[PDB]
Order: C-alpha cells, then structure tokens, then sequence
C-alpha cells in the first residue's frame, strides 16, 4: 500500500485545490504489438475520412474533462461566487499497481497474482510524441469516483496520400523513450506547473455592446438622416441630425461585436425543418488540401436570437448525451444540447449575418446595393467572449506549434497552452492485465466578485422538485447520471 | 424536450364512459399541477378540472362536476381523467396541460399554463 | 366567462390590440390573466402570464396590459406568422379558471 | 448642477419615451446624480430657490451639502466613452451645466430580463461638502502608445446633391452590424481613408435636426491614404474558380476584408473637438483596442466623477407617517472646476 | 462638513461589514409637550384594547429591520454561501445636522436656515426608559438609501385598569437624562459591542426527525404487534415483533419533535373556508389579567403539511405587506404571507395535533381509548428549530427582565438580547424642524458552509422571465418595492 | 466484511420494500461501505473466492487493499443512535459480520424533494490498508454528566391476557406523535414509572416476528418512580370551571403536562444490552438532551468508521469500452478490531 486515497477539494481564499482518485484496469492491446492502421481496413469510403496511423500497445490517462476534478456541488460553489478561475499546479499519482494473471482451465477461468511482473509508465515532458489529449476523446476518468474505468488504448495519426503513406510520413515507437518500471510495491508520481493563462470568464455581461450609451444625453456627433426632401424629381438633399437616445441605432460607437462564421439553423420542432437532408450538405466547413472538415463547434457566437429557443446552430454548439445513450443515431431527446445565450451581448448570432456593407457607388442612375456579410474576420476594435466551459467539457488543448496564431484559446473551450499537462503513457510489460489507483490533483486560482449590483443575481439552483429520484445521484440500479449541462456564466459584470 | 402526450379515447356512446390518460416526460411531473381543458370543435377553450401535485386539491368547473374524476400517479408520471354519464355537451379535443411553476419554495403561485398536450379528440355521438 | 371579440384584423406592420372584459371576481379584483395564441389543430402556446409577464420562448412583439375590469394583448409589427386565435384566461375568485370565446386574428 | 428627478431613481424604458421601434428599444434607470491627470472641485455655493406667490427669490443655503465620489473600480456603467454632450466648453469663460447620470442595462423589447441590473449610487461611499469644502484627486493614466489594411465598405455620398441617387438611402444603404437581432449602424467604422465613415461635428449654432450640409463640419481621414484602403473602395479581387480550357479566369470583388498577416494600417485621427480616450470593454479577447471614434484606448480609463445636491427635506407633518418624504426645498448649487492634463510628445 | 457619506459592504473571511447612511427629517411632536393618551379618546370599546400611557415630543432612530443593513444582493450572497451569522460590533454616527424654522404668512410658508438652533440627542445604555424596539413597529430606516424618512414619535404604555391608571404606574421624563446637544457643527458618534448570541440557523435539515434510522438494519428492540388471535371470544393474547424497516412507525427514537399550540386553519381559496365570521372567535388567543390577547405568531411551527400550500395558520404567521398596501381591510393578495415549512422536519405542523394520548384503562369491558393532544409544551428530549429571519423582518428584541425564561429567542424570530442595541432619542429644541444624516454600522460574523453533499443545493435566485420591472428596484414612478419575503433557509445540513 | 451491493451506491425507498403504508414511507440510499476512545484495526486479510463448478476456493490475496476513513466532521449521516444490530458481540470469542451503511433522507411518499441529499463516501480521503498496514486513532470525550416530572400518558396492557381487552388495540390505542402528518408511535418516550414506552430486549435465539411474551425481556422503569410519574396514570387534576351559588365545582384529568419551573426528574436506566451514546440533532434549541433511550447524548459523539473492500475488477476486455466495469473478483476481508474506552467513576 504505497499510497492512500485522496478525493475531497478544499476552498482557500483565491485558490481551489481539488483532488480525485480513481481505480483503473489496463488490458493488453494489439496483442503486445504495434499495428499500422489505415482506412482501407475499415473501408475509408470517402476522401475526407482517409487517415494513416499506428495503433500501439500502450495505454494513457486522460483527466482533461472538468467533472473529473469537481463535484456538481463544488461546481456550484465555483460558478455562483466567482468571476474567474484558471489552473495553476497539477499533481499526478499512480500507485498500488497490482498485476494479475488470468488462468483459463476448460471454459471456466481463475485469476491469480503475478508478483514479478512490472508495469511501465512514462510521461512526455519534451513533447516529442503526437499529443492526442486535445480532441476531447472518450476514456477520461469517470465523473463519479465510485466507478472503476478501463484505460484507453494509445494511438496516433500522421500524413497520408489517400489511404497510402508518403515520404514525409512518420513512425513512432514509444518503446524508445525511457520509462519507469513498477512492481506491486512501487508507486509513481510527478508534479506539474501550468503556464500563465488568462482567467476564464464565468459571468454574463449586465449590458449589451450596442447599449453602452447614456440614455439621458445627446451625442455631439451628427449622422446623415434625410437624403430626400420628399417625393418628386431631382429632390436630392443632405440633412443631418443629432445622435440621441430617441434614435439609438445610428449613434457612433467605440467598439463592435466579435467575428462570425455563419452556421445553418436547425429547429427542435421537426415539422419546421426542411424535409431534405442537410446534415452534411448544409453544414459549414473548411477545406484543407482537398479534405473538407465540419466546422465544429466553430467560432464563439451566440446560439440563437432573443425569444427563439427552439433553434440551435447545426454545428455551432457542443452536444453531450444522457446516460445510457447509444452510440449511433440516437433520438433528439437523448442528447443534451448546450447553448451560448449568455454571450449574445458582445458576440454575433451564429445563425444570423454579421451585418451589411455597400457593394457599389451610388450616382444619379444607380441605387444603393447592399449585401449580407456571411463571415467576418477580425477587424480592429472587435470584442468577443470565448466559449463557456461546462462541467463535462475539455479543460485544455495544446496550441499547434506554428509560426503564428491569433488568440490561441481553443474553440471547444478551456485554456490553450504550449506546454499542457504532459501525456502519461502506460503498458503491461510483455494473458496478463494490471489494475491500480490514480489520484490526480489540480489547483485553481480564483477571481472574486467585486460587483455593486443592488438587486439579487441569477444563480444555478436545484429546483424544489419532488421526483422519483434525486438529480446528480444514483438511481435504484446504481447508475449515476448527470441530467443537465451546467455552464459557468451566471453572475454579471458591467460591459 | 418537455413532452405531454395523452392517449385517451375516441368515439363513444351517450350515457357511456371513457378514460383519458396522459404521459409526462422530460420534466418533473410530481411538482406541477395538471389541468384538463377541452375545446369543442367550433368553440373556444373551456377548463374541465385541475389536480394538484400532491392531489390534495381537485376542483371541477361545474358543468361536469360530479360526473368525472381526476387522478395522477406520480411514480408513473401519468395523469388520468375518467368520465361517466357522457353527454353530447361533452365532445371536444381534450388537452393535458400544466400550470406555471418556477421551482421555488412554498406560497409561490404563477397564473398561466406553461406546456400543453397535443390533444385527443373525443366524439360522444348516438349514431 | 370572459367576453372578448369574435375577430380582429390588421394590416402587416402595425400594432393591434385585443381585449377581454370580465367581472370583478375574474379580473377586476384579482390579477390573474393570461394569453394564448392557438393555430388550428395545434395545442395552444402561452404568450403572457400574469398581466405583463412573459415566458422565455415567446417573442418580443407580444405584450400585455390591464386597464382594470379589462385585459388587453398588444401585438406589434404584424407578420404572416401572427395569424392565430388568441385566448384569454383568468383564475377566478373561487380559484377555478375561465376562458373566453377566442378571437381570430386575420392579417390582411 | 440642477436637481434631477426630484431626488428619485426612476426606471426609464423604450415604452416610457414612446417606443418607436425594436432597433432603438432600450431599458434603463435614471438618477439624481450628475457627472497624468488632476482634478479639483471647490468653492461650493448652495443656492436655495423660493417661490412665494408668483416670483422667484434666490438665496444662499449655508448648511446644505453636495456629494462626490470617483468610481475607481469601474463598477458603475461607464458612460464617458460614447461621445456625449456636456463636455467642458472650449471657451474658458463659459459656465457649463452638469449633465444627468443614467444607464442602460439588459432589455428584451421594452421589458427587463432576469439579468437586468439596478444600481443605487447611494450605495457607494462619498465625500460630503459644505460651502467651504473642496475635493480633488490625481489620476495616473496607464501606458498607451503615441498617437500618429482591413476594410468594411461604406456607401459613397456626395456634397453636390445632383450626384446622389434620388431615393431614400440614409438607412437602407447604411453599413450596419447585427447584434442579437438589432441593427446597429456602423459608425464611424474601421478607420479607412463614406455615409457613416467620417465623424461629423455640428457647427456653432447648428441645431438638433435636419440641418443642412454647410452647417456641419465633416472631418476626413484621407491623410492615411498611403497605408490604408479607401472607405468606399473594394479591397481587391479574388479568384472565383479554377481556369481550364473551358473555364476562364474569373474574379469577384472584396466588399469587406479582415486582418491578414502582412497587413499594415493607420488609425483614425484625433481632432480638437474630438474625443481623447475611451474604455476597452471587459472581454476575454479583443483586437487593436484603440477606440473607433479616435484617440487612446484604456482598460482603466479616467474614472467617472459623480455629484448630486443632497436633498434638503421640506417641513413635515406633526403626526408620524410611514411613507417616504416627497416634498423638498427647491435648490441648486455651483462653484468652480479645474482640471490638469499633462501630455508627452 | 461634520461627516462623510458611507454606504457599502466589505466581505472579509467570516466577517461582513454593513455600512448604511440615511437622511432623516424630524418635526416637532406634541407641540413640545408630554400628553396622557388612553383608549377613551379614540373610543376604547374593548377591554382587551384598554390602554393608558404617555406620548412624548421626542423621536427615536430604529434600524432593527434587516433590509436596512443588507442590500438584496448581499442578502442573497449571505444566504447561499453561509450556514449562520450574528452581529459582533455596532458603530453609529450622527452628522450634518440642520434645523429649519417655519414662518407662514397667510398662504405660503417660507423655510429658512436657523444656524443657532440645537438638537438634543442621547442614547440610553442603562435601559431606564421603556424600550419599544422589540415590537416590530414602523419608522425604521427605509430599505432603499435614496428615500428620506420621518423619524417616529416615541411613546410608551404603563400599567392600567381599563383606561384608568394605578398607583404602581410610572411616568418617565426623557428630559431627565443627560443628552448631548448638537448644532450644525456637531456630530454624535457612539459604538456598541453585541453580547454573545447563537448563530442564526440558516439551513434546512436534509433528514427529518423520524427518519434518523438506518434503513438497512433491524433494531434489537421489540414492540407489541397483536392483541388478539382472531375473531371470537377470548382471543386475548400478547404478540411481539422486531422493529424494522418494514414498519418504521414504531422504531424506538432518541429524540421527539418540539412544542405545539394548535392554530386554526385558513385556506387561501376562500370557498373552502366556512361561511361564518370565525376570524376572531376561531383564532387561538392567550389571556392576561383578564384581557384576552391573540396568540401571534406563537411557537415556531411548520405552516402546513407537505404538499398543502393553500393553508396557512390563522394567527400563526408573519404576514408582511406589499408596497402600496392599504391600511385596513386589504384583499388577501395585497399582503405577503411567510411560511416556516422548512422546519417541518423537526417541528409539528401548526394546524395539526401534536399526537394522541390514552384516556382510560382497557379491560374486558373497556376499549383502549385515546384523545387528541392539542397543545403540548416542552418535554425532555425535544429538538426544534426557531422561526426564520427575513430580509423584511426584525433583527433583535429585548429579553424582558424577569425571574426567568426558557429559550429567550423571540417568537417573531431574530436574536434575543438582554442588552440589545440601546435606544437613541432625539428632538428639536423647545414652528421649526431638523434634518440630518445617519450612518450605522454592524459587523457580522459568518459560519462557512462545510457540506460534502454531492448534488447541488437550492439557491435563492431571481427568476428568468421577462417582466415589466426588475425586482427589488424602483418602478418608473420611482417607488422602490420588495416583491416577496426572502427568508434565510436554503442550504442544507444533516439532522 | 462482505462485499455489499456489488460495489454500488443504490437508491432504496418505500416502494422498493413494497411499501403500502404512508406512515411507513421512506426514501434514502444504501452504500457499499460497512461501519477517551482508542481504536485500532490491524492484521488485515483479503480472502478471494473462486468457484470451480460448485466447489468454493478461499485463496490468500496478499496484493489487495482495504479502505477506511473516520468522519470526525460529522459530514455524513449518523445512524449509530438507533439501536441497530451488528455491534461487537456480547461474547468475546464470537466472530461477527460488519453491517451495511446507508442513510435515509427527506421524502414525500416514496419520492424525493429537491432537498434530499446524496453523499458519496468515495469523496473523502481514505487510508488504504494492505495486510501489513495498521490503522489507529484516538477520540477524546466532551464534558458529560455522570450517569445516575412531566408525563405523556401510555396505554396500559396486561401480561395476563384475560385482563386485556377483547379487541385489536395494538396500534389504535397507542400514544403517538404526528410529524408532517405521519403518525409515529411514541417510543420509548419520556422517563416514567407502558404499551410503547418500555425498552424490550429479545432472549437468545428469539425469532423475528410474532414471538410471544416468553421470548423477550420486557424492562421496567420502576426504580426511578420515586421522583417520576406513573406512565398509566394521569398526571393530576385541574378545575374546569368556576363554582357559584348555581354551579358545583368540576374537575378534569391531566393526560400530559409539559415542563414547569421547578420540576425534578430521573432519566432512563441504562443496561449492558442498551446503547451508550447518541448524536444530538444540530438544532436551534433542545431541552434536556439526554437521549430518551438512555446514555450520553453528545454534540460530537465518537466518529463513524467506514470500511470496504477495494474493488478489483475481473479481466477487462481487449478493446476499450467506456462503460464502467461491472465484473469483479468475489472477495471479502477480515482482520483484528480493538476498541478501548477509558471511563470515569
């Protein structure tokens, strides 16, 4: 018993230190082998779907999702009372490694303890492997500590032409890294330091960008108002008015909302949607070297306009699923769809245009032609809210090493980094499996509420409902299920 | 994802009987009240009866009063309206609807009906 | 019950108002009213609850008012979608609710 | 400095002011408060007004008071960046009136949403001043760069009226960005060398409405035309397909462009009637924070200064009454205002 | 100036600092006199309403209601994140005093500064005067800081037989107590230290008093299940059984619920109530020296059984009232009715019987007979919760100085104190009136929320639906309002 | 220490027992854990069970672990004051089964109000013990009185049946206390000189149901009767009216009397069968905290000690499946358990 079980999180000042410990089991993947994987084995029937990679015997740990580290009650304490948070320190333990041997006699099987066997664990602090923690994959430590989970098989991809490789394609043998070996008396740990990141905002603006003005006072700027004196011929004129609170649309402003890349709009009421199949044709994507890519979730934008819930961007928002939800073609009721409603103050609406521009020069004979702006990149003086993290969402991603980027903060939420928490790879040393314990710890620096608001806020609150079974708790069969996606943005600030 | 869907029944004879049932899915059913309202084919809505979450208060608008009963099974998420001594004065689309609730503490009331059932047609005819 | 007109019509773009009048037990005394749009063969959808309060799903253009012994729905910026039958609902003195005959809105 | 709203905070909304349209819709509150660097406030003179019968007799008030607080945590809504009227006058001898404070919060239609807030400026600590008391503070700006490309096209408008098309294109042709279902005019817009493109000051004597063109001073930025695209011009062309034997080379116009690596641009220019600073909204990200009406952007700009004439209650009835007091002595006050703004070249 | 304007709250660790500054206007009461007051002038038609006493010219300051010290937000902040609170220090400052003198010739009066007038203001720290603060009267500083208020008029009631006095009655002269005298250059400050008080319980017990048991195990205790074998003569027998999860009614419990005094039951649906004038005859009432007096609010008891919200105990509630409410015969929806149901776990319901007891002794010729226990006072082993405190309710009351008392906590709720905050009396000097400022400060100590509970709490929150006005805010006309009574019991503890 | 619920937290309720009475309805959970003052847990053993065909094989597993923590913060629900079976046995050579832990919470009927709580014991830090690891802690007792009148009348039942009434009066005749509308038999009640007020213990080997009088030990509290009232007799008499020239005096019986200033009483007598301590429900107020079943009531009673077999899975599959692992090696553990209590006399 080389280590103990640590789970509870303590709140101290401007810091949160949370700890989760999980019981794991590791199988033997690919029959102790590396195996090149391409699509032609799965059939790869399209060119967007082509890939080249290597499925390796190694396993790895992924704690990248929030509910690993926070209980739904301790997610509440965070979101109700705090404007911001961000990770500072990490601590990772792997201990009580216990390797078993499975004996098969006839059809029945007995399993026994294998003492000499070792487990190997190596973590990559030079980042010389392909980093797969950033795709929000399955296989992360379970949300409810009393569950026991199965480590995912490691793998990676690299270049291809069609399904075939190319002269620049790569091959990685994780065996060629130094690693540590552990018997039933050995534990493993290492500590980490997150690199400086911005606080993740967890608040909703108490103002909208277009309303920042004072309602009581005229501007001193003038705007073009009447270009005609009335009905008739050769009536042109130039008239000018004050920008004032009676007409607030035409006023001048210092800043303008975030960028947009439009989405298709899909209604939750099936009879309103078109009878055609727009799931792939309709979706907005981005083409890289002949391969299209669904734009998901996409740039940060509001989910829907005011008073229009029943609509959601087709690929603009994260979609989870309820416990027990099958893998393929599940019903709409089964999945949980998150919405960006809070950011509608500074961010454009996903299913809507950014705005208009003029397409010509007017003259005596030529009317003003305006047209819609579907996608708008960054202009100087834009302000935009990033996407909100959810209890179930990804924490960090790794910023792809490049000459340049803009606002590296990743699209599915959380914190971008050039040196994230390093990958942790593990294997059975070559009918053998192994179990153990994993206690991961993260430390979160907080940003407290300074607001002077007079009236009460909006809080995440459990309803006073009386039902068959309590929410965020196990049902009769012992299944622990999460009923809703919980966003981080409730409290308000001024804009 | 809030779904009220009632099976109920179709054509039936005058003087006979009928049993309408409803199914609440997606929302906590045990907290809300539930209402039975009916819309005669050419006329506007009329409220037949309502039932409280705990079932303590069951009140009937007096047209029916005495000829129908209302019941709700909270573990089964199902509202029931059973009716006897039907008349032609009762032929309508019957809706399963619930009243506004906001999940707060007691002594809080909201007046209006939040979610509605898609309806069931009831035809009471002699021929 | 609550008396409201048989029908109302308006031209697109302009705000129009439906009224439903009731006794001092239904409306005059108590502040209970609520408003529903309905389309043929669709379950009613709530617009306004209490007098002026409105649910999240419902659009901007729908507001509500109580001038006393009366209640009124003011629709703004008429469209083709706005065509529907609007209903008036108010819990009474005895806490048993009543409706009114419904009023069809015809956008010309 | 008059006495506003009878010492009341009053909800104001679109409906209260007549509710003309959704785009112009708003919801907010109004206040009795009015609103290197240095600032001083002194020579407090509190003048009670008395109307006996039909004539007005103005007297001093010795005991009566005035309040002030600076907002240095930027907790109240920041209204100083919208180019409002009421700025200090250009001619040093003028006696200027202090404008009222009020703010906009979240609104749906003319209604108020759940997150809509309400601020009671009484809930700030503030310094109270009798006739001989004074007030000052010293502000230290954060460090901004010295004052001296992408495009979002504007319609082209001419000062000769014959050239302009004979139609009402003031709003139909106006560039605008849509935010949560409301069209906001693009004004003045991204800085380019324009219907909404250039700042327009009204001349002295020029009124509120419908004034002619010779009565307003139209700035121009053409000084930037070496590094920037023209306001009304397409940024360029792009290829709209692939060439081949039967496919010609095909081009289409760029009516709007964003940033690219390799672009350079110059900003819009400060003017002597124009703004100095603006506040950078509090947001997870922004680009080129320099405000779009010209001048220097700041994340901790010069703080607001808020001032009211503390109400003096009128005579009350001899038997207790639980209501608030609505009857107050007509009153005002004045004094001097001195400010010192250093500059570096 | 003689003082500055301080309103705000500072949140430091477990401490809360509540700073309020209000502006008052005091007229002259009783034309500078003392006056006998009795029932006979106003008509005195009741022996229960018979009183004798004196109204004095002075005013007094009263901050004894919560909405003075806590903004609605800081109330919400306090309730959601804390398990208890209590006052520590008190700091009170009087400054910027002014005295206006009135001259009215025929129609129009003219009010001018009188600089040499003095204001007499003292604080009675030995509690020598009658102390009227613990009675929940009007005249406390307005909830909203911008509002100006009229300082109440002091007065007191001494003993009487009917309207007539008795020799043991008393007359207190507020002129007899040394009082600092203030001119427009004077400011009066004192401080106060709160005596030891228990933290207010601001949580709802998760488990009831009767479910403390383990559901999975039997008790070793035994109960009497059967007194006869079947139908017929001579079936007398004694059968026993284990107390177990099958029958939990009978399991032996350490603790029992608190006291009860039954209240009559009124429905908020007026047609379920009896058609008679039972408002006075029906209600519970205690009698003293031959004078009947209502029992209001009474011992702290749950308002209604679980699931029955149209019932409220006739006299047993704290019924506040909405902004604008009339004085007399206001309709039932013009008032706000608090409910204590959060205690229903520990405390009996007010409209139900506490239990039953057996009247006779059974024999062959007698059946075991039981009867309803209407009012049951303290028995050893009881546990109960006090009544809650609301944003609109009292803070403290003075414990009457008597031989003895049990559970000094006051029956309208709040913190009972033998030496509460002293009374502060003020007057104009002997047609003239004064106006000035008040800044009162209290320091509150907090009890932090310790819970390990997995699933999220009930929080107080502002409901999410569009409305004409923001709640806890001014209307268009300027009138501040408080939409509903906000208690403090939201978070939860185990029993 | 067997393995409970196959490593699962499980909601249990009234309908999950079949229910059917409202006064008996309950809702709650069940947990895989089992449950001066000095304590030590030493010489742990892990006994794994395989079944080949139908023969069971108990095998030493040296590698496996066992978990324990103590709750000194009373954050978990507390069942130890309810007189449950599963304590350390009376006979010092007996080997006993570690009982299951689970806790009831709030309900209405068999459903759960939003106020019901769910505690995950995996969420405390716990010390994991192998066979060589020992676990030890001490607990200090808070100041408590050395162990040595009001009445709520009980119905009187005779052990000579021909004296008893010829009808079924077990439940209908009993003094109860209704709480939230659920009738609750009053047991054991206040200390008095008793149909439902007497502690009753079973004789060795006694059955569970419908046992007769000879099988159980019915205690009696006659020893404390000198300063306490009779359970079957009314506390006294009172006047019900005023006498007059026309009115004879009248009296009435006192079936129950609360505390009055100057009452003295004795508490319940404790046995070597009965409990030691209880936990005072954390509340605003209580009176005479001494638990009605006897012993020492405390605000911080001795901690709870929770323990379970650390689950070791069976052989997981060869390709990753996100579902949790539901197949586990059969196992149960045993070891040495020593409690040491210092006492005062």
């Amino acid at each position: 018993s080389s280590g103990n079980w640590h789970c509870d999180s303590q709140w101290l000042g401007d810091r949160v230190i949370t700890t989760s410990t999980r019981t794991w089991a590791l199988p033997t993947y690919n029959n102790h082998l590396y195996k090149q994987i391409s699509n032609s084995t799965s059939g790869g029937s399209s060119n967007d779907n082509a890939y080249f990679g290597y499925s390796t015997p190694w396993g790895y740990f992924d704690f990248n999702r929030f509910h690993c580290h926070f209980s739904p009650r301790d997610w509440q304490r965070l979101i109700n009372n705090n404007w911001g948070f961000r990770p500072k320190r990490l601590n990772f333990k792997l201990f009580n490694i216990q390797v078993k041997e499975v004996t098969d006699n006839n059809g029945v099987k007995t399993i026994a303890n294998n003492l000499t066997s070792t487990v190997q664990v190596f973590t990559d602090s030079d980042y010389q492997l392909p980093y797969v923690l950033g795709s929000a994959h399955e296989g992360c430590l379970p949300p409810f500590p009393a569950d026991v989970f199965m480590i995912p098989q490691y793998g990676y991809l690299t270049l291809n032409d069609g399904s075939q490789a190319v002269g620049r394609s790569s091959f990685y043998c994780l065996e060629y890294f130094p690693s540590q070996m552990l018997r039933t008396g050995n534990n493993f740990q290492f500590s980490y330091e997150f690199e400086n990141v911005p606080f993740h905002s967890s608040y909703a603006h108490s103002q909208s960008l277009d309303r920042l003005m004072n309602p009581l006072i005229d501007q001193y700027l003038y705007y073009l108002s009447k270009t005609i004196n009335g009905s008739g011929q050769n009536q042109q004129t130039l008239k000018f008015s004050v920008a004032g609170p009676s007409n607030m649309a035409v006023q001048g402003r210092n800043y303008i909302p975030g960028p947009s890349y439009r989405q298709q709009r899909v209604s939750t009421t099936v009879t309103q949607n078109n009878n055609s199949e727009f799931a792939w044709p309709g979706a907005s994507s981005w083409a890289l070297n002949g391969r299209n890519s669904l734009m998901n979730p996409g740039p940060a934008m509001a989910s829907h306009k005011e008073g229009e819930d029943r609509f959601f961007p087709l690929s603009g928002s994260l979609i989870f699923g309820k416990q027990g939800t099958g893998r393929d073609n599940v019903d709409a009721d089964k999945v949980m769809i998150t919405n960006e409603e809070e950011i509608k103050t500074t961010n454009p609406v996903a299913t809507e245009s950014y705005g208009q521009v003029a397409t010509n020069h007017q003259s005596a004979q030529a009317q003003a032609q305006t047209g819609w702006v579907q996608n708008q990149g960054i202009l100087p003086g834009m302000v935009w809210q990033d996407r909100d993290v959810y209890l179930q969402g990804p924490i960090w991603a790794k910023i792809p090493h490049t000459d340049g980027n803009f606002h590296p903060s990743p699209l599915m939420g959380g914190f971008g980094m050039k040196h994230p928490p390093p990958q942790i790879l593990i294997k059975n040393t070559p009918t053998q499996y192994s179990t153990g314990q994993v206690s991961v710890e993260i430390e979160w620096e907080l940003q407290k509420e300074n607001s002077k608001r007079w009236n009460p806020e909006i809080q995440y609150t459990s309803n006073y409902y009386k039902s068959n079974n309590v929410e965020f708790a196990v049902n009769t069969e012992g299944v622990y299920s999460e009923p809703r996606p919980i966003g981080t943005r409730y409290l308000t600030r001024n804009l | 994802e809030v779904q009220l869907v009632e099976s109920g029944g179709g054509l039936v004879q005058p003087g006979g009987s009928l049993r309408l049932s409803c199914s609440a899915s997606g929302f906590h059913f045990s907290s809300y009240e539930m209402n039975w309202v009916r819309q005669a084919p050419g006329k506007g809505l009329e409220w037949v009866s309502y039932i409280s979450s705990s079932g303590t208060y069951i009140d009937y608008a007096d047209s029916v009063k005495g000829r129908f009963t209302i019941s709700r099974d909270n573990p089964a998420n199902s509202l029931y309206l059973q009716m006897y001594s039907l008349r032609a004065e009762d032929t309508a689309v019957y809706y399963c609807a619930r009243r506004l609730w906001f999940g707060e503490l007691p002594y809080s009331y909201y007046y209006g009906m939040d979610v509605w059932g898609q309806g069931t047609t009831v035809t009471v005819s002699s021929a | 019950a609550l008396t409201q007109p048989a029908s109302v019509s308006g031209s697109p773009g302009q705000s129009i108002t439906i009224s439903c009048t009731g006794t001092s037990s239904d409306i005059g005394g108590y502040n209970y009213v609520s408003w529903y749009q309905q389309h043929p063969g669709k379950a009613p959808e709530l617009l306004i609850f209490d007098v002026s309060n409105r649910p999240s799903g419902v659009s901007n253009r729908f507001s509500g008012s109580k001038s006393g012994n009366t209640a009124s729905l003011t629709i703004s910026g008429l469209q083709a979608e706005d065509e529907a039958d609007y209903h008036c609902c108010s819990y009474t003195r005895t806490s048993t609710v009543i409706f009114g005959g419904g009023t069809k809105l015809t956008v010309l």
